[PDB]
DNA sequence: GTATTCGCTCTGCTCCTTCTCCCATCCTCTCGATATGAGATCAACTAG
RNA sequence: AUCGAGAGGA
DNA sequence: CTAGTTGATCTCATATCAGGAGAAGGAGCAGAGCGAATAC
């Protein structure tokens, strides 16, 4: 439930940020969503 | 001469000497020959099938109907016990057709490949066993044979067996089946025969499976749904229409006024297991492999092999007057003990039936513990000295009970001598019990004769009895009316593997079950649609 | 081809159950479905249930 | 009659995608999981 | 016994 | 010669994310080069 930014040096994206978000009751498992950057209109 | 609508002409010193029945056979074996189809000639044991056969062909050869000028090579593949019986047949209605055996016995004393190419070469009538058949499979399948009849073709019931691929590598349009009865245990037998006959006519063997056999079994249960039962009903009909063209099949009851039958009496004696008995079916039952088998991790085969032998005597699975067999350990052999001594009192004579050959052993050794005279007959006894047995039980009183079990000798051999017959322990197929009942009671039987099928109550023995029953049913729903009240339930006639013995305060299962004892488009329109409403 | 027993030995265990390898179970699996594949491809099936 | 194009082919050049391969040596220990008979055929007798 | 896993040693 | 007994063998039948690196293929574009094809 936290996004955290990093930066791959190899990839298609200078930029991904994610979150692995979580019902708090054990409901279901973490469900993750990425929102990215595409690489270098 | 009789003569047909095309011109066949039957001879007329043939053709007086069959009965109305063969006649008509004979009409439709030459419909079929015109329409190049094939059929099966379905008539139970007795009518009479091998004259029907002998007169067809002798027409086709005489009136020399044409490919061919007249009949060709044709192959009869009929079990061993009945070769020599066919040629004579022939050379005592039709002489001059040159008919030859192929076997070891034979007479040819040369090689059997230049006798199948004689035989071809003078158009020859050619008898084989169903192993030829199968072994020389490539070789004999060379030289066009023009008719292929597989006599008692119920060993094609099985549509895997080598002999079915065998058999069905003929190319003729001309396949003859003469079987007693073309189903015995479920519509794989039925299919298979039907794809020997007309290869075409009913389809593949899973689409034939999947609108028939399931859907007819499902409604065979009385706790189906209502729409199954319809269902059921409708594909029967479907079925029977389908087929109704190529399987001739004349019951006793339309021809029984031409020939006489003595009435026949039957009981299903139901034997309780006795204690010791009981408490060994009781520690199996309960006993891990049981477990495992209902777990699937082990064949629950072995399991059956092993509820069986315990029906039938404890010895058998477990393994003075305590020596191997003793008759007082098994409820079974008690009834047979009062049944055999009854009936010597009687001055009767009794077939003791039993599928197990080791129990076969069991009761002869309970015989010689017993004064009763008696003869053996099983698959140990060399096929040579077969037939002098049964003569010598067939002509004197001397000997009282005769050994067999369900499946040994040729179909029917000829035990008439005997008045009272007991089935020791059911089998899976209804067919070998009713051909065990069956052989003592045929043509030019003197007295009424009684089957009494042994059964243990609450146990496999029963379900094997129910099971039974219920194929019965299901050959019957094909054969001869799809309407039928049902009797049974999905689940107790699956689940056999339990032991409730009655106390005699509740009645036995089967008593429980069997409690109450051109078209003007508008016909055309009318019969779719109420075949559509089912 | 099917290789000796030595290529896949069936080792005995601590009692008298003779485990089999994997290349035996593999050819067991081998021989099962090409028998089977053999019987529908000798009589008729569908050219899809063949493939 | 030669310009001039011009359509069409023939590579060929980067690049992106797939895919397949590899990832020190040796040694010790513990621990968990992992049928049965009848009939037919044939061949050796086993004697007549 | 086989397989896998784990913990260790140099 | 010649039938009867003895073993082996086969069939059949009975239920119920924190790799990486390199080589091989295919893709699309780019142009070169030559045949035909209008056309001055």
């Amino acid at each position: 439930n936290t996004v955290y930014v990093f930066a791959k040096k190899d990839s298609k994206y200078a930029y991904t940020g994610e979150c692995r978000s979580c019902l708090e009751n054990s409901s279901r498992p973490t469900s993750t969503i990425w929102v990215s950057m595409l690489a270098r209109a | 001469d009789a003569e047909f609508d095309e011109g066949f002409k039957v001879p007329g010193f043939l053709f007086k000497k069959l009965f109305k029945y063969q006649q008509t056979g004979v009409r439709w074996l030459w419909e079929l020959h015109c329409q190049q189809a094939g059929g099966i000639l379905g008539d139970e044991m007795g009518l009479g099938k091998t004259i029907q056969i002998i007169a067809f062909l002798a027409g086709l050869s005489y009136s020399k109907i044409r490919r061919f000028e007249g009949l060709g090579p044709t192959v009869i593949v009929c079990p061993t016990t009945v070769m020599h019986q066919w040629v004579k047949e022939f050379h005592t209605w039709w002489p001059p057709f040159r008919v030859a055996i192929l076997h070891e016995t034979g007479s040819y004393t040369h090689k059997k490949e230049k006798l199948i190419r004689d035989v071809a070469h003078c158009h020859g009538i050619l008898i084989t066993s169903y192993s030829y058949i199968r072994l020389m499979q490539d070789d004999i399948s060379r030289y066009d044979w023009h008719y292929v009849i597989l006599d008692e073709g119920h060993k094609i019931r099985n549509p895997n067996a080598a002999v079915t691929l065998a058999c069905k590598q003929f190319r003729t349009p001309h396949r003859i089946i003469l079987s007693g009865s073309p189903m015995q245990n479920n519509l794989r037998e039925l299919w298979s025969l039907f794809d020997f006959i007309f290869p075409g006519k009913l389809g593949t063997l899973p689409v034939f499976m999947e609108q028939f056999s399931v859907p007819i079994t499902m409604g065979g249960y009385s706790n189906a749904s209502p729409v199954q039962v319809k269902t059921a009903y409708k594909c029967a009909c479907v079925l029977r229409d389908t087929i109704n063209p190529y399987l001739l099949r004349r019951m006793k009851s339309d021809v029984k006024m031409s020939l006489s039958l003595p009435d026949k009496n039957e009981q299903v004696l139901f034997c309780r297991l006795t204690d010791e008995q009981h408490k060994v079916y009781q520690n199996f039952v309960d006993s891990k492999e049981v477990y495992r088998i209902l777990n699937g991790e082990m064949q629950i085969f072995s399991g059956l092999i092993a509820l069986r032998k315990i029906c039938n005597h404890p010895d058998l699975f477990s393994g003075e007057e305590d020596q191997f067999g003793y008759w007082k350990r098994s409820g079974k052999m008690i009834v047979v003990e009062s049944l055999l001594k009854i009936w010597h009192k009687q001055g009767q004579r009794v077939l003791l039936f039993s599928q197990s050959r080791q129990m076969l052993d069991i009761l002869e050794v309970f015989l010689r513990a017993q004064k009763y005279t008696y003869l053996k007959m099983d698959g140990t006894t060399t096929i040579a000295s077969r037939q002098p047995l049964i003569t010598r039980y067939n002509e004197d009183t001397s000997i009282f009970v005769f050994l067999l079990t369900t499946r040994v000798g040729g179909l029917g051999v000829n035990l008439t001598g005997a008045n009272r017959v007991v089935i020791y322990d059911p089998d899976w197929n209804p067919s070998t019990d009713t051909q065990a009942r069956e052989r003592a009671w045929r043509i030019g039987q003197k007295k009424q004769v009684t089957v009494y099928r042994l059964l243990t109550a609450g146990t496999i023995e029963e379900k094997i009895y129910h099971r039974q029953i219920f194929k019965q049913f299901l050959t019957n729903r094909v054969l001869k009316d799809p309407k039928q009240r049902r009797f049974f339930k999905s689940n107790d006639l699956y689940e056999l593997f339990t032991l409730t013995s009655p106390d005699a305060s509740q009645s036995t299962e089967t008593s429980a079950i069997f409690a109450g004892t051109p078209l003007a488009s508008s016909s055309l329109l009318a019969k779719m649609r109420a075949r559509n409403h089912l | 081809p099917v290789p000796p027993l030595s290529v896949r030995p069936a080792v005995v265990m601590q009692g008298s159950a003779r485990n089999q390898d994997d290349l035996t179970h593999k050819l067991a699996d081998i021989v099962k479905i090409n028998n089977q594949l053999r019987r529908n491809e000798q009589n008729g099936a569908a050219a899809h249930v063949i493939a």
